[PDB]
């Protein structure tokens, strides 16, 4: 099937704290893999899957260096969105990044991503094509045009192409499953409630319907075990049980699951 | 392997 | 601009009396980062309250799981309390061993 890797970094300064906190979280196939944190005793990417401490120590050591540059970029960028929104000093603020890339079944290139926020709302991000940019707001045309004069689309595309794609097989080979839904309904006294809850699924992507013809839910939430739950629940005169039906729609199913009140 | 960016904002 | 934290407190394993599980407490869709969360038993503060590291969504909001062993008696209140910048008084929600 598909596969992807994704960087996700954070920057958050606060009234006094002289410097900012910076994370890196890296994902394979959406789970976390390594994790460099500035406030640790020892900052430095650590592995976070034991497929990972198979890398060599020059792997660390450049990973490593590459996250304290990372902090300093950061530590810039936040100075300099300051300015360009007239924010004064006393506040919080955030600057978050995604970046990483799409791979298709035959392991081809489907897709890169580069994309900024500040404050959790769309800064600005490297389109599709990995030659234009979008930046909304105003605040935003100073970077645009500094990041136009300076070309860094074509080595942002460089990294996304090649590196990026580059170590994602190399990882996905080094870490070599869709557990499924367990489904059933419960019954409560509300005219009833019946709750069809899906429980032990990954990945956490799922769907839960009610029937003939096509509601109350929950977000999908994790168990703590790596797994996912859901329920989903209707109102339903008495006796009028078997009348009503739920689905349950799983990447790792057959087929969608069907079950009634029994 | 992560991404080390370019110009700065 | 703040977004509101979403809580969701319930347990690992199907809810039996005196049987050992697990009770989460799912905070997310908050801006900033910075939230304080607490479990309570009976309105009393748990001890040893297992902090997840804090994440964050595609849509950039942050998102963290506070979990803790706990054993449910047929009389016993479980509560998490959330403070945060966008609520101005801290938020609770009640276990519900139905949802």
């Amino acid at each position: 099937g598909p596969h992807s890797m994704r960087y996700f970094e954070t920057a958050v300064s606060r009234p006094g704290l002289e410097e900012p906190r910076y994370i890196s979280v890296g994902y394979v196939d959406n789970k976390e893999f390594v994790r460099f944190d500035s406030d640790a005793e020892n900052p430095r990417y650590e592995p976070r899957a034991p497929w990972m401490e198979q890398e060599g120590p020059e792997y660390w050591e450049r990973e490593t260096q590459k996250a304290k540059g990372q902090e300093q970029w950061f530590r810039v960028s936040l100075r300099n969105l300051l300015g360009y929104y007239n924010q004064s000093a006393g506040g919080s603020h955030t600057l978050q990044q995604m970046s990483g890339c799409d791979l298709g079944s035959d392991w081809r290139l489907l897709r890169g991503y580069l994309q900024f926020a500040y404050e959790g709302r769309d800064y600005i991000a490297l389109n599709e094509d990995l030659k234009t940019w979008t930046a909304a707001d105003m605040a935003a045309q100073i970077t645009r045009r500094k990041w136009e004069q300076s070309g860094a689309a074509e080595h942002y595309k460089a990294y996304l192409e090649g590196e990026c794609v580059e170590w994602l097989h190399r990882y996905l080979k080094n870490g070599n499953r869709t557990d499924s839904p367990k489904a059933h309904v419960t019954h409560h006294p509300r005219e009833v409630t019946l709750r069809c809850w899906a429980l032990g699924f990954y990945p956490a992507d799922i769907t839960l319907t009610w029937q003939g013809e096509e509601m109350e839910l929950v977000e999908t939430r994790p168990a703590g075990d790596g797994t996912f739950q859901k329920w989903a629940s209707v109102v339903v005169p008495l006796g009028k049980e078997q009348n009503y039906t739920c689905r349950v729609y799983h990447e790792g199913l057959p087929e969608p699951l069907t079950l009634r009140w029994e | 392997k992560a991404v080390a960016n370019f110009a700065t904002m | 601009i703040q977004k509101t934290p979403q809580i969701q407190v319930y347990s690992r394993h199907p809810p039996e009396n005196g049987k050992p599980n697990i009770l989460n407490c799912y905070v997310t869709q908050f801006h900033p980062p910075h939230i304080e969360i607490q479990m309570l038993k009976n309105g009393k503060k748990i001890p040893k309250v297992e902090m997840s590291d804090m994440s964050f969504s595609k849509d950039w909001s942050f998102y963290i799981l506070a979990h803790t062993e706990f054993t449910p008696t047929e009389t016993d209140t479980y509560a998490c309390r959330v403070k945060h910048d966008s609520m101005a008084e801290p938020k609770t929600v009640y276990w519900d061993r139905d949802m």
